[PDB]
């Protein structure tokens, strides 16, 4: 509750297992995506893991100036 | 291209006499090539179309100078 209106927090859909976590931006950006459709995790920020696994560590340069490394 | 000859004169030889160049006794020539100050030959920028993310601004440009640096 903010002020007269309501700001979503968390959403879990039933027709796709999406789950989105976190307030969401001023453009509506939702901190953290999910898309089981897609089959593709989506996280904004950083990842902390004691290790990874994975076939394809296809660095990309996802903002517009960024350097991938 | 230039053409470099010169010698002292002391305070006998005279602005005039100078100008005449009779008792100067100045150095040989020596000719010397005048090198070329650097002109862009066409600009352009390319970049490679990318599936996720954004494709990297880079900017290609051709010369025709000679400077060092």
């Amino acid at each position: 509750k903010d002020g007269s209106t309501w700001k979503q927090t968390f959403l879990i859909d039933a027709a796709t297992g999406a789950i989105n976590i976190g307030l969401l931006d001023a453009e509506g950006k939702a901190p953290i995506s999910f898309d089981p459709v897609k089959k593709i995790v989506n996280v904004d920020g950083s990842v902390i893991t004691k290790t990874i696994n994975a076939a394809n560590f296809v660095m990309t340069n996802l903002t517009g100036q960024d350097n991938p490394a | 291209t230039y053409e470099v000859q010169g010698a002292f004169y002391d305070s006998i030889i005279d602005s005039e006499l100078l100008n005449a160049q009779i008792g100067i006794n100045l150095s040989d020539k020596q000719t010397f090539k005048m090198k070329s100050a650097p002109r862009i030959t066409g600009a352009r920028c390319e970049s490679e179309p990318v599936d996720v993310g954004v494709g990297a601004p880079i900017v290609y440009i051709d010369t025709t100078g000679e400077a060092d640096y």
